[PDB]
Protein backbone atom coordinates (compact mmCIF):
# COMPACT_ATOMS: atom_id res chain seq x y z
CA UNK A 1 0.00 0.00 0.00
CA UNK A 2 1.81 2.79 1.26
CA UNK A 3 5.45 0.89 1.28
CA UNK A 4 4.70 0.20 -2.55
CA UNK A 5 3.62 3.47 -3.59
CA UNK A 6 7.53 4.75 -1.74
CA UNK A 7 8.79 1.56 -3.84
CA UNK A 8 7.31 3.25 -6.94
CA UNK A 9 8.59 7.06 -6.46
CA UNK A 10 12.31 4.96 -5.77
CA UNK A 11 11.72 3.73 -9.34
CA UNK A 12 10.55 7.86 -10.33
CA UNK A 13 14.21 8.64 -8.25
CA UNK A 14 16.04 6.73 -10.17
CA UNK A 15 14.41 7.94 -13.45
CA UNK A 16 15.74 11.40 -12.31
CA UNK A 17 18.83 10.60 -11.88
CA UNK A 18 18.98 9.30 -15.51
CA UNK A 19 17.02 12.65 -16.63
CA UNK A 20 20.73 14.44 -14.49
CA UNK A 21 23.07 12.44 -16.19
CA UNK A 22 21.41 13.40 -19.62
CA UNK A 23 21.28 17.31 -18.30
CA UNK A 24 25.38 16.29 -18.02
CA UNK A 25 25.21 15.19 -21.73
CA UNK A 26 23.11 18.48 -22.63
CA UNK A 27 26.05 20.61 -20.90
CA UNK A 28 28.93 18.90 -22.68
CA UNK A 29 27.23 19.30 -25.60
CA UNK A 30 27.21 22.96 -25.14
CA UNK A 31 31.19 23.11 -23.90
CA UNK A 32 31.63 21.52 -27.20
CA UNK A 33 30.24 24.20 -29.06
CA UNK A 34 31.39 27.36 -27.08
CA UNK A 35 34.83 25.28 -28.04
CA UNK A 36 34.64 25.26 -32.03
CA UNK A 37 34.33 29.02 -32.14
CA UNK A 38 37.86 30.21 -30.65
CA UNK A 39 40.34 29.86 -33.65
CA UNK A 40 43.63 29.25 -31.66
CA UNK A 41 46.55 31.87 -31.83
CA UNK A 42 50.11 31.66 -33.69
CA UNK A 43 53.06 31.14 -30.91
CA UNK A 44 55.90 33.40 -31.80
CA UNK A 45 58.50 35.37 -29.52
CA UNK A 46 58.93 39.12 -28.72
CA UNK A 47 61.98 40.45 -30.87
CA UNK A 48 61.80 43.86 -29.27
CA UNK A 49 59.22 46.37 -28.51
CA UNK A 50 59.21 49.34 -31.16
CA UNK A 51 56.83 51.60 -29.49
CA UNK A 52 54.24 50.95 -26.36
CA UNK A 53 51.51 50.83 -29.52
CA UNK A 54 53.64 48.28 -31.51
CA UNK A 55 56.25 45.46 -30.40
CA UNK A 56 58.31 43.72 -33.33
CA UNK A 57 57.65 39.77 -33.23
CA UNK A 58 58.94 36.58 -34.80
CA UNK A 59 56.47 33.75 -35.26
CA UNK A 60 58.44 30.33 -34.00
CA UNK A 61 57.91 28.72 -37.70
CA UNK A 62 59.71 32.47 -39.27
CA UNK A 63 58.24 35.16 -41.04
CA UNK A 64 58.34 38.12 -38.56
CA UNK A 65 55.48 40.76 -38.36
CA UNK A 66 55.17 44.10 -36.14
CA UNK A 67 52.11 43.48 -33.88
CA UNK A 68 50.02 45.57 -31.90
CA UNK A 69 49.06 44.54 -28.30
CA UNK A 70 44.96 43.69 -27.47
CA UNK A 71 43.68 45.28 -24.68
CA UNK A 72 45.01 44.63 -20.59
CA UNK A 73 47.59 43.13 -22.52
CA UNK A 74 50.29 44.55 -19.23
CA UNK A 75 52.71 45.62 -21.52
CA UNK A 76 55.63 45.16 -18.77
CA UNK A 77 55.20 41.85 -18.71
CA UNK A 78 55.32 41.51 -22.30
CA UNK A 79 58.79 42.88 -22.27
CA UNK A 80 61.28 40.86 -24.90
CA UNK A 81 62.01 37.36 -24.63
CA UNK A 82 58.53 36.70 -23.83
CA UNK A 83 56.32 34.20 -25.97
CA UNK A 84 53.38 35.69 -26.92
CA UNK A 85 50.11 34.44 -28.95
CA UNK A 86 49.52 36.29 -32.38
CA UNK A 87 45.93 36.29 -33.65
CA UNK A 88 45.82 33.61 -37.09
CA UNK A 89 43.91 36.75 -39.12
CA UNK A 90 44.93 40.22 -37.09
CA UNK A 91 48.09 39.15 -36.02
CA UNK A 92 47.97 41.55 -33.07
CA UNK A 93 49.30 40.29 -29.23
CA UNK A 94 46.13 38.52 -27.80
CA UNK A 95 47.94 37.38 -23.81
CA UNK A 96 51.52 36.30 -22.37
CA UNK A 97 52.24 32.94 -21.81
CA UNK A 98 55.46 31.41 -21.02
CA UNK A 99 56.54 27.93 -22.01
CA UNK A 100 59.60 26.41 -23.22
CA UNK A 101 60.93 22.90 -23.31
CA UNK A 102 64.28 24.03 -22.69
CA UNK A 103 65.66 20.53 -22.99
CA UNK A 104 69.63 21.86 -23.87
CA UNK A 105 68.28 25.12 -20.52
CA UNK A 106 67.63 22.23 -17.93
CA UNK A 107 71.16 20.40 -18.30
CA UNK A 108 72.33 24.21 -17.71
CA UNK A 109 69.76 24.29 -14.95
CA UNK A 110 68.86 21.95 -11.62
CA UNK A 111 69.62 18.89 -13.52
CA UNK A 112 72.68 18.27 -11.30
CA UNK A 113 71.64 15.91 -8.16
CA UNK A 114 72.61 16.30 -4.37
CA UNK A 115 74.19 13.33 -2.75
CA UNK A 116 71.80 13.56 1.11
CA UNK A 117 74.53 11.40 2.68
CA UNK A 118 77.11 13.60 4.57
CA UNK A 119 79.62 10.82 4.30
CA UNK A 120 79.03 8.69 1.34
CA UNK A 121 83.18 8.11 1.06
CA UNK A 122 83.56 9.44 4.54
CA UNK A 123 87.08 10.96 4.00
CA UNK A 124 85.63 14.92 5.57
CA UNK A 125 88.28 15.73 7.50
CA UNK A 126 89.15 19.09 5.38
CA UNK A 127 85.98 18.35 3.18
CA UNK A 128 83.51 19.30 5.83
CA UNK A 129 86.03 21.30 7.99
CA UNK A 130 88.54 24.06 5.17
CA UNK A 131 85.57 23.36 2.48
CA UNK A 132 82.31 24.16 4.54
CA UNK A 133 84.25 26.71 6.67
CA UNK A 134 85.78 29.09 3.52
CA UNK A 135 81.91 28.92 1.96
CA UNK A 136 80.23 29.18 5.03
CA UNK A 137 81.23 32.32 6.16
CA UNK A 138 80.14 34.60 2.88
CA UNK A 139 76.85 32.51 2.86
CA UNK A 140 76.02 32.85 6.86
CA UNK A 141 77.21 36.91 6.77
CA UNK A 142 78.54 38.46 3.31
CA UNK A 143 78.08 41.84 5.21
CA UNK A 144 80.97 40.43 7.82
CA UNK A 145 83.00 39.53 4.93
CA UNK A 146 82.08 43.36 3.36
CA UNK A 147 82.92 45.16 6.70
CA UNK A 148 86.58 43.25 6.25
CA UNK A 149 86.58 44.74 2.94
CA UNK A 150 87.74 41.67 1.36
CA UNK A 151 85.61 40.51 -1.13
CA UNK A 152 83.84 37.14 -0.42
CA UNK A 153 86.37 34.19 -1.89
CA UNK A 154 84.18 32.95 -5.04
CA UNK A 155 85.70 29.56 -5.31
CA UNK A 156 87.65 27.15 -4.24
CA UNK A 157 89.78 23.88 -6.03
CA UNK A 158 88.85 20.46 -4.26
CA UNK A 159 92.50 19.04 -5.97
CA UNK A 160 92.03 15.21 -5.52
CA UNK A 161 93.01 11.37 -6.64
CA UNK A 162 90.00 10.64 -9.76
CA UNK A 163 86.50 8.82 -8.46
CA UNK A 164 87.30 8.33 -4.77
CA UNK A 165 86.47 12.49 -4.06
CA UNK A 166 85.77 13.48 -7.75
CA UNK A 167 82.53 10.15 -8.75
CA UNK A 168 81.50 10.93 -4.95
CA UNK A 169 81.42 13.45 -2.83
CA UNK A 170 81.37 15.70 -5.80
CA UNK A 171 77.41 15.92 -4.59
CA UNK A 172 78.17 15.43 -0.70
CA UNK A 173 79.12 19.21 -0.43
CA UNK A 174 74.94 19.41 -1.61
CA UNK A 175 74.42 18.08 1.39
CA UNK A 176 76.93 19.74 3.64
CA UNK A 177 74.96 23.21 2.54
CA UNK A 178 71.61 21.56 2.46
CA UNK A 179 71.28 23.27 -0.86
CA UNK A 180 71.03 21.62 -4.76
CA UNK A 181 73.72 22.39 -6.87
CA UNK A 182 74.69 23.31 -10.22
CA UNK A 183 76.96 21.15 -12.09
CA UNK A 184 79.65 22.97 -14.82
CA UNK A 185 80.48 19.92 -16.19
CA UNK A 186 80.35 22.34 -19.25
CA UNK A 187 79.54 19.90 -22.15
CA UNK A 188 76.05 21.23 -22.15
CA UNK A 189 77.60 25.31 -21.64
CA UNK A 190 79.86 24.44 -24.78
CA UNK A 191 77.41 23.71 -27.83
CA UNK A 192 77.39 24.81 -31.18
CA UNK A 193 79.67 28.34 -30.25
CA UNK A 194 82.80 28.86 -28.53
CA UNK A 195 81.94 31.80 -27.44
CA UNK A 196 78.60 31.54 -26.01
CA UNK A 197 79.92 29.21 -23.69
CA UNK A 198 80.87 32.01 -21.46
CA UNK A 199 77.47 33.27 -22.04
CA UNK A 200 75.80 30.53 -21.15
CA UNK A 201 77.72 30.31 -18.21
CA UNK A 202 76.45 33.86 -17.24
CA UNK A 203 73.34 32.38 -17.81
CA UNK A 204 73.71 29.59 -15.27
CA UNK A 205 75.09 32.34 -12.90
CA UNK A 206 72.13 33.93 -13.29
CA UNK A 207 70.21 31.01 -11.91
CA UNK A 208 72.54 30.60 -9.21
CA UNK A 209 71.71 33.97 -8.02
CA UNK A 210 68.44 33.07 -7.86
CA UNK A 211 68.90 30.58 -4.93
CA UNK A 212 71.31 32.10 -2.26
CA UNK A 213 71.99 28.62 -0.68
CA UNK A 214 72.43 26.96 -4.54
CA UNK A 215 76.36 26.91 -4.57
CA UNK A 216 78.10 26.39 -8.35
CA UNK A 217 80.41 23.34 -8.90
CA UNK A 218 82.50 23.50 -11.49
CA UNK A 219 82.52 19.57 -11.74
CA UNK A 220 84.26 18.49 -14.31
CA UNK A 221 85.39 21.12 -15.98
CA UNK A 222 87.74 19.94 -18.38
CA UNK A 223 85.33 17.16 -19.64
CA UNK A 224 83.99 18.28 -23.59
CA UNK A 225 82.48 16.30 -26.29
CA UNK A 226 85.87 14.44 -27.27
CA UNK A 227 88.33 16.01 -25.65
CA UNK A 228 89.48 19.64 -24.19
CA UNK A 229 91.29 21.89 -27.01
CA UNK A 230 94.23 23.12 -25.68
CA UNK A 231 95.77 25.82 -27.96
CA UNK A 232 96.05 23.85 -31.13
CA UNK A 233 95.90 25.17 -35.00
CA UNK A 234 92.42 23.56 -35.32
CA UNK A 235 91.02 24.28 -31.74
CA UNK A 236 92.81 26.51 -29.60
CA UNK A 237 92.19 26.60 -25.96
CA UNK A 238 88.85 28.05 -25.90
CA UNK A 239 88.42 26.64 -22.75
CA UNK A 240 91.15 28.75 -20.98
CA UNK A 241 89.45 32.08 -22.56
CA UNK A 242 86.47 30.53 -20.78
CA UNK A 243 88.44 30.44 -17.71
CA UNK A 244 89.46 34.29 -18.03
CA UNK A 245 85.63 34.93 -18.76
CA UNK A 246 84.85 33.04 -15.93
CA UNK A 247 87.22 35.06 -13.41
CA UNK A 248 85.71 38.46 -15.00
CA UNK A 249 82.02 37.48 -14.18
CA UNK A 250 83.11 35.39 -10.56
CA UNK A 251 84.54 38.71 -9.24
CA UNK A 252 82.40 42.26 -9.97
CA UNK A 253 79.74 42.15 -12.75
CA UNK A 254 78.15 38.63 -11.19
CA UNK A 255 79.05 38.19 -7.56
CA UNK A 256 75.47 38.82 -5.94
CA UNK A 257 73.55 36.71 -3.10
CA UNK A 258 76.44 34.60 -1.37
CA UNK A 259 76.80 32.19 -4.04
CA UNK A 260 80.08 30.57 -4.14
CA UNK A 261 81.30 29.45 -7.58
CA UNK A 262 84.04 26.69 -6.25
CA UNK A 263 86.01 25.36 -9.20
CA UNK A 264 86.15 22.01 -6.98
CA UNK A 265 87.52 20.22 -10.16
CA UNK A 266 90.80 17.91 -10.20
CA UNK A 267 89.66 17.41 -13.84
CA UNK A 268 91.43 20.52 -15.42
CA UNK A 269 94.83 19.80 -16.77
CA UNK A 270 96.27 22.90 -16.07
CA UNK A 271 95.59 25.65 -13.37
CA UNK A 272 96.15 29.10 -14.19
CA UNK A 273 98.62 31.06 -11.69
CA UNK A 274 96.43 34.19 -11.77
CA UNK A 275 93.08 32.48 -10.88
CA UNK A 276 95.58 30.41 -7.55
CA UNK A 277 95.76 34.44 -6.96
CA UNK A 278 93.70 35.17 -3.34
CA UNK A 279 90.19 36.44 -5.02
CA UNK A 280 89.50 34.01 -7.86
CA UNK A 281 91.23 31.23 -5.88
CA UNK A 282 91.42 31.99 -2.14
CA UNK A 283 91.93 28.54 -0.84
CA UNK A 284 92.71 24.85 -2.50
CA UNK A 285 91.44 22.07 -0.84
CA UNK A 286 93.42 18.74 -1.74
CA UNK A 287 91.21 15.49 -1.09
CA UNK A 288 93.79 12.85 -0.15
CA UNK A 289 94.36 8.73 -0.78
CA UNK A 290 92.25 6.77 1.81
CA UNK A 291 94.17 5.56 4.68
CA UNK A 292 92.62 1.81 4.61
CA UNK A 293 91.00 2.11 8.15
CA UNK A 294 89.38 5.28 6.00
CA UNK A 295 88.72 2.67 3.22
CA UNK A 296 86.79 0.13 6.18
CA UNK A 297 84.31 2.85 7.21
CA UNK A 298 83.67 3.83 3.42
CA UNK A 299 83.20 0.18 3.26
CA UNK A 300 80.69 0.14 5.71
CA UNK A 301 78.71 2.65 4.37
CA UNK A 302 78.72 1.51 1.08
CA UNK A 303 77.70 -2.31 3.25
CA UNK A 304 74.96 0.00 4.42
CA UNK A 305 72.20 -1.00 1.81
CA UNK A 306 73.59 -4.43 1.54
CA UNK A 307 71.65 -7.35 2.91
CA UNK A 308 74.85 -9.90 4.75
CA UNK A 309 75.11 -13.25 6.10
CA UNK A 310 76.46 -10.87 9.27
CA UNK A 311 79.59 -13.23 10.02
CA UNK A 312 81.51 -10.52 8.11
CA UNK A 313 85.00 -9.05 9.00
CA UNK A 314 85.14 -5.83 6.84
CA UNK A 315 88.41 -4.69 7.62
CA UNK A 316 89.65 -8.34 6.60
CA UNK A 317 87.74 -7.42 2.92
CA UNK A 318 89.70 -4.62 2.69
CA UNK A 319 92.63 -5.70 4.20
CA UNK A 320 92.69 -8.01 1.11
CA UNK A 321 92.40 -5.69 -1.54
CA UNK A 322 93.62 -1.41 -1.58
CA UNK A 323 91.83 -0.45 -3.67
CA UNK A 324 91.68 3.20 -2.59
CA UNK A 325 89.05 4.45 -4.99
CA UNK A 326 85.07 5.08 -3.51
CA UNK A 327 83.81 3.55 -6.63
CA UNK A 328 86.36 0.64 -6.50
CA UNK A 329 85.39 0.07 -2.75
CA UNK A 330 81.51 0.52 -3.93
CA UNK A 331 81.76 -1.69 -6.94
CA UNK A 332 83.26 -4.61 -4.37
CA UNK A 333 80.31 -4.42 -2.46
CA UNK A 334 77.96 -4.45 -6.18
CA UNK A 335 80.47 -7.67 -7.09
CA UNK A 336 79.70 -9.15 -3.96
CA UNK A 337 76.26 -8.75 -5.01
CA UNK A 338 76.59 -10.32 -7.87
CA UNK A 339 78.53 -13.49 -6.01
CA UNK A 340 75.68 -13.38 -3.75
CA UNK A 341 73.32 -13.81 -6.74
CA UNK A 342 75.20 -16.85 -7.57
CA UNK A 343 73.93 -19.62 -5.89
CA UNK A 344 71.10 -17.30 -5.21
CA UNK A 345 72.11 -16.37 -1.99
CA UNK A 346 69.76 -13.20 -0.68
CA UNK A 347 72.56 -13.10 2.39
CA UNK A 348 76.19 -12.20 0.87
CA UNK A 349 78.80 -14.08 3.11
CA UNK A 350 82.28 -12.67 3.93
CA UNK A 351 83.83 -14.72 0.76
CA UNK A 352 81.31 -13.31 -1.41
CA UNK A 353 83.14 -9.77 -0.27
CA UNK A 354 86.53 -11.30 -0.33
CA UNK A 355 85.77 -12.81 -4.15
CA UNK A 356 84.48 -9.39 -5.38
CA UNK A 357 87.40 -7.76 -3.57
CA UNK A 358 89.94 -9.98 -5.45
CA UNK A 359 87.93 -9.24 -8.47
CA UNK A 360 88.18 -5.40 -7.66
CA UNK A 361 91.83 -5.76 -6.93
CA UNK A 362 92.37 -7.25 -10.21
CA UNK A 363 90.30 -3.67 -11.40
CA UNK A 364 92.91 -1.90 -9.40
CA UNK A 365 95.34 -3.48 -11.20
CA UNK A 366 94.24 -2.48 -14.67
CA UNK A 367 92.60 1.02 -15.10
CA UNK A 368 92.01 2.85 -18.72
CA UNK A 369 90.54 6.42 -19.98
CA UNK A 370 91.68 8.67 -17.32
CA UNK A 371 94.07 11.56 -18.79
CA UNK A 372 92.88 14.33 -15.94
CA UNK A 373 95.30 15.70 -13.94
CA UNK A 374 95.09 18.62 -11.48
CA UNK A 375 98.21 21.18 -11.77
CA UNK B 1 -1.09 45.55 -18.03
CA UNK B 2 -1.84 43.45 -21.41
CA UNK B 3 1.59 43.04 -22.33
CA UNK B 4 2.75 39.73 -24.30
CA UNK B 5 6.49 38.50 -24.92
CA UNK B 6 6.27 35.30 -27.39
CA UNK B 7 8.10 32.08 -25.27
CA UNK B 8 9.34 30.71 -28.35
CA UNK B 9 10.20 33.32 -30.27
CA UNK B 10 12.46 34.17 -27.54
CA UNK B 11 14.12 30.66 -26.95
CA UNK B 12 14.53 29.52 -30.77
CA UNK B 13 16.49 32.54 -31.78
CA UNK B 14 18.37 32.97 -29.21
CA UNK B 15 19.66 29.24 -29.55
CA UNK B 16 19.83 29.80 -32.97
CA UNK B 17 21.58 32.93 -32.46
CA UNK B 18 24.08 31.33 -29.46
CA UNK B 19 25.00 28.64 -32.43
CA UNK B 20 26.41 31.38 -34.40
CA UNK B 21 28.39 32.85 -31.62
CA UNK B 22 28.98 31.28 -28.43
CA UNK B 23 30.29 34.63 -26.56
CA UNK B 24 26.71 35.99 -27.47
CA UNK B 25 24.17 35.40 -24.72
CA UNK B 26 20.95 37.11 -23.43
CA UNK B 27 22.56 39.94 -21.68
CA UNK B 28 19.22 42.32 -21.64
CA UNK B 29 16.57 44.23 -23.84
CA UNK B 30 15.81 47.07 -26.05
CA UNK B 31 13.33 49.46 -26.62
CA UNK B 32 12.39 52.62 -28.53
CA UNK B 33 9.64 54.95 -26.50
CA UNK B 34 11.98 57.32 -24.94
CA UNK B 35 9.37 57.87 -22.23
CA UNK B 36 9.55 54.64 -20.20
CA UNK B 37 6.24 53.23 -19.72
CA UNK B 38 5.14 51.62 -16.18
CA UNK B 39 4.51 48.42 -18.42
CA UNK B 40 8.68 48.75 -18.46
CA UNK B 41 9.05 47.14 -14.57
CA UNK B 42 6.71 44.43 -15.33
CA UNK B 43 8.35 43.16 -18.83
CA UNK B 44 11.97 43.88 -16.80
CA UNK B 45 10.67 41.11 -14.62
CA UNK B 46 10.43 38.17 -17.07
CA UNK B 47 13.84 40.17 -18.79
CA UNK B 48 15.72 39.49 -15.21
CA UNK B 49 14.16 35.64 -15.31
CA UNK B 50 15.84 35.47 -18.34
CA UNK B 51 19.34 36.92 -17.80
CA UNK B 52 20.75 36.74 -14.45
CA UNK B 53 22.00 40.72 -14.57
CA UNK B 54 19.97 41.83 -17.55
CA UNK B 55 19.68 45.53 -18.61
CA UNK B 56 17.27 47.51 -21.05
CA UNK B 57 18.54 50.08 -22.70
CA UNK B 58 16.41 52.19 -24.15
CA UNK B 59 17.89 53.20 -27.88
CA UNK B 60 15.89 56.00 -29.59
CA UNK B 61 15.15 55.04 -33.46
CA UNK B 62 14.68 58.87 -34.04
CA UNK B 63 17.93 60.49 -32.77
CA UNK B 64 17.61 64.29 -31.85
CA UNK B 65 21.18 65.88 -30.68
Amino acid sequence: KLLEHKEIDGRLKELREQLKELTKQYEKSENDLKALQSVGQIVGEVLKQLTEEKFIVKATNGPRYVVGCRRQLDKSKLKPGTRVALDMTTLTIMRYLPREVDPLVYNMSHEDPGNVSYSEIGGLSEQIRELREVIELPLTNPELFQRVGIIPPKGCLLYGPPGTGKTLLARAVASQLDCNFLKVVSSSIVDKYIGESARLIREMFNYARDHQPCIIFMDEIDAIGGRRFSEGTSADREIQRTLMELLNQMDGFDTLHRVKMIMATNRPDTLDPALLRPGRLDRKIHIDLPNEQARLDILKIHAGPITKHGEIDYEAIVKLSDGFNGADLRNVCTEAGMFAIRADHDFVVQEDFMKAVRKVADSKKLESKLDYKPV
Amino acid sequence: SVWFLDHDYLENMYGMFKKVNARERIVGWYHTGPKLHKNDIAINELMKRYCPNSVLVIIDVKPKD
